[PDB]
């Protein structure tokens, strides 16, 4: 299972205020802290990226860590892939994503050229589930696995066109790979809002392999087939930079000074 | 509420632990005063979160006049609160100034070793806070 | 001339009350003396070159010969910032 | 003029003397600075 | 006794009137403490043993 | 006509609570008695200001 059909547009647009993260496992209250490390610029050029399925798609690198964001309704963003070669000459990372579990899982896996989650309906066991996984031919040799609660969760009910915006910083250093993210709801008024918000750390994980490049999972539902669908997603590359940091009384970051905007 | 080293999970130090008003994130596991120096740390097993301040110390001034007039002197516990040099019963290795009767709280520290007397001189040893010490004679009654 | 001294000091009680900066060569001391005494505590946190600016945590890591001198740097750094911290201040007395 | 530290009995007053730092109270008190 | 402690901060045999700073005073601990999360993950080595 | 009396120690802001960097201190000498002088030196000036 190979299929390199989906395909990817491009565009660019304005991040303001985003891509703020807590630097350290640290409280401050009504305090100016300022530090060096991974953030992105503030009014960044941003790529916007369309994937789209018709019945071509260039993988994407990584350098300094990635600002990641998208805001899709059913989750149909299912996870990534992180990794040195991506095709078992190398262990790489997988992240992939459902509506009750997300699994961590880094291994020396031959993706095959163009990687996709395929969940779909099964007659025999009545439900839905992932068929054959077209993502890699096999995993041969794996040294780290874990499983924990979905990084990403829908608001409750659901509003007219009430997207939420879902933020994700990525990081690799020390051996260690670190996920921020946050979760915010949107008007339905302009992509990457105006205002702030800080990404928390969800988790900070000793993989201790390296990363060079990373793609991202859609998923296709194969209703009889792969019926054709649209998603969005917005990629940002991190800069070494000095950022000052505004914490309230109760220690969140309300506010941020990019040191050389 | 006792003076005590810890390490909550490699975070080491002096001091007593207290409970906190203050409310941390639920990824954060100790906090830093303005000096950038721990003040909080949130107990690892069940998070609630507590204040440090270190152990209580000061400054120990010795009020002695010349050794050929006398060989008597009085001390000053600089900054510390004159119910706590008694919970001191330490770098001081004389013990004995723990069990005064002769003990006052100036504002500048406890003074230990000298008598307050309501009548007024010129400052003979300056001890800090309008108090002064001196040694003499008083016999009013 | 008497009515003229008390609107004279009936209008000092307004030009202090209503000018922010009008004590501004006493504020300023206090500031310096906050400031050098801030300054002089966050130099606890430098490394000076070594490893760590906690010091039971060179301790805990590194052996007792090279712990000592990863200390010693911090010793060195430490002793700069009080003689730093004591020279500004014997500069600062003066002009008081 | 606000004053940062009066240096009485016991903020970054507080860290100031976690470090050894203290202030000490000036001699005459601002009562006999009143009435000089 | 802290009359032979000003003697030796000032390395002399007679001190004359006045206030002087000796060694600080400073509490040391009662005990120490160790602080470490609950003992989850304990690792499979029984199911083969 | 005054500025804040402060009074500092070698043996607290170099190293609180740390025998073993107390003695490395030691061999540095008398620079610790020439800061804690010369700030007792500003601070009785401070009266007489
Ligand atoms: C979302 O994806 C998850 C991973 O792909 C998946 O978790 C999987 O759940 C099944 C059944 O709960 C597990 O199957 C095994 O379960 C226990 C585990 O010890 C075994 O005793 C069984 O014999 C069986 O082999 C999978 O192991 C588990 N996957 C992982 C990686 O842990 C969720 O079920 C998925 N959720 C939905 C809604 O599709
Ligand atoms: C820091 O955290 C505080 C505690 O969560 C938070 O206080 C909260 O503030 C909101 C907004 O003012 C209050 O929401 C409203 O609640 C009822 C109405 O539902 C009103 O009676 C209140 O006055 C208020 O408007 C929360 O009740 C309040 N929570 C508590 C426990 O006091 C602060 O706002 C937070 N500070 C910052 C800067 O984020
Ligand atoms: C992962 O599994 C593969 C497949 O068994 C191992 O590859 C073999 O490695 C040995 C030792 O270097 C070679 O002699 C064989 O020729 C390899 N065969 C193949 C098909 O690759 C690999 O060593 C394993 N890696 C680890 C870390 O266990
Ligand atoms: C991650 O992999 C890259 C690619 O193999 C490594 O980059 C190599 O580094 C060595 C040592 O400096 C150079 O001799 C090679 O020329 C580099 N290769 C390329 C293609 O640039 C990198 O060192 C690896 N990182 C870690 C931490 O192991
Ligand atoms: C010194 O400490 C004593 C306690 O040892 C303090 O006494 C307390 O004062 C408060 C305020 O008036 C009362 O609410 C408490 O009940 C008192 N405690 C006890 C045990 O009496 C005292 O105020 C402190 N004073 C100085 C000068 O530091
Ligand atoms: C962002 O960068 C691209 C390519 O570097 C450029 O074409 C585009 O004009 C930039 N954005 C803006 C707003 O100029
Ligand atoms: C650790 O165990 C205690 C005692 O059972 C429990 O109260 C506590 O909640 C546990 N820790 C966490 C993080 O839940
Ligand atoms: C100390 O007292 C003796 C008398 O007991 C006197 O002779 C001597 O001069 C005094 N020394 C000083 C320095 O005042
Ligand atoms: C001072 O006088 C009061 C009565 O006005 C008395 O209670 C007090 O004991 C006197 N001072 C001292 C230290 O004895």
């Amino acid at each position: 299972q190979c299929v390199n059909l989906i395909t990817r547009t491009q565009s660019y647009t304005n991040s303001f205020t985003r891509g703020v993260y807590y630097p350290d496992k640290v409280f401050r209250s009504s305090v100016l802290h300022s530090t060096q490390d991974l953030f992105l610029p503030f009014f960044s050029n941003v790529t916007w990226f369309h994937a789209i399925h018709v019945s071509d798609n260039p993988v994407l690198p990584f350098n300094d860590g990635v600002y990641f964001a998208s805001t899709e309704k059913s989750n149909i963003i299912r996870g990534w892939i992180f990794g040195t070669t991506l095709d078992s000459k190398t262990q790489s990372l997988l992240i992939v994503n459902n509506a009750t579990n997300v699994v961590i899982k880094v291994c020396e896996f031959q993706f095959c050229n163009d990687p996709f989650l395929d969940v779909y309906y099964h007659k025999n066991n009545k439900s839905w589930m992932e068929s054959e996984f077209r993502v890699y031919s096999s995993a041969n040799n794996c040294t780290f696995e874990y499983v924990s609660q979905p990084f990403l969760m829908d608001l409750e009910g659901k509003q007219g066109n009430f997207k939420n915006l879902r933020e994700f910083v990525f990081k690799n250093i020390d051996g260690y790979f670190k996920i921020y993210s946050k979760h915010t709801p949107i008007n339905l008024g302009r992509d990457l809002p105006q205002g702030f918000s800080a990404l928390e750390p969800l988790v900070d994980l000793p993989i201790g392999i390296n990363i060079t490049r990373f793609q991202t999972l859609l998923a296709l539902h194969r209703s009889y087939g792969w019926t054709a669908g649209a998603a969005a997603y917005y990629v940002g590359y991190l800069q070494p930079r000095t950022f000052l940091l505004k914490y309230n009384e109760n220690g969140t970051i309300t506010d941020a000074v990019d040191c050389a905007l | 509420n006792k003076c005590v080293n810890f390490n909550f999970n490699g975070l080491t130090g002096t001091g007593v632990l207290t409970e906190s008003n203050k409310k941390f994130l639920p990824f954060q596991q100790f906090g830093r005063d303005i000096a950038d120096t721990t003040d909080a740390v949130r107990d690892p097993q069940t998070l609630e979160i507590l204040d440090i301040t270190p152990c209580s110390f000061g400054g120990v001034s010795v009020i002695t006049p010349g050794t050929n007039t006398s060989n008597q002197v009085a001390v000053l516990y600089q900054g510390v609160n004159c119910t706590e040099v008694p919970v001191a019963i330490l770098t001081p290795t004389w013990r004995v100034y723990s069990t005064g009767s002769n003990v006052f709280q100036t504002r500048a520290g406890c003074l230990i070793g000298a008598e307050y007397v309501n009548n007024s001189y010129e400052c003979d040893i300056p001890i800090g806070a309008g108090i002064c010490a001196s040694y003499q004679t008083q016999t009013k009654s | 001339i008497a009515n003229q001294f008390n609107s004279a000091i009936g209008k000092i009680q307004d030009s202090l009350s209503s000018t922010a900066s009008a004590l501004g060569k006493l504020q300023d001391v206090v500031n310096h003396n906050a400031q050098a005494l801030n300054t002089l505590v966050k130099q606890l946190s430098s490394k000076f070159g070594a490893i760590s600016s906690v010091l039971n945590d060179i301790l805990s890591r590194l052996d007792k010969v090279e712990a000592e001198v990863q200390i010693d740097r911090l010793i060195t750094g430490r002793l700069q910032s009080l003689q730093t911290y004591v020279t500004q201040q014997l500069i600062r007395a003066a002009e008081i | 003029v606000t004053l940062a530290d009066a240096g009485f009995i016991k903020d970054l007053i507080c860290a100031q003397k976690f470090n050894g730092l203290t202030v000490l109270p000036p001699l005459l008190t601002d009562e006999m600075i009143a009435q000089y | 006794d802290p009359l032979s402690e000003t003697k030796c901060t000032l390395k002399s045999f007679t001190v004359e009137k006045g206030i002087y700073q000796t060694s600080n005073f400073r509490v040391q601990p009662t005990e120490s403490i160790v602080r470490f999360p609950n003992i989850t993950n304990l690792c499979p080595f029984d199911e083969v043993f | 006509v005054s500025m804040t009396k402060t009074s500092v120690d070698c043996t607290m802001y170099i190293c609180g609570d740390s025998t073993e960097c107390s003695n490395l201190l030691l061999q540095y000498g008398s620079f610790c008695t020439q800061l804690k002088r010369a700030l007792t030196g500003i601070a009785v000036e401070q009266d007489k200001n």
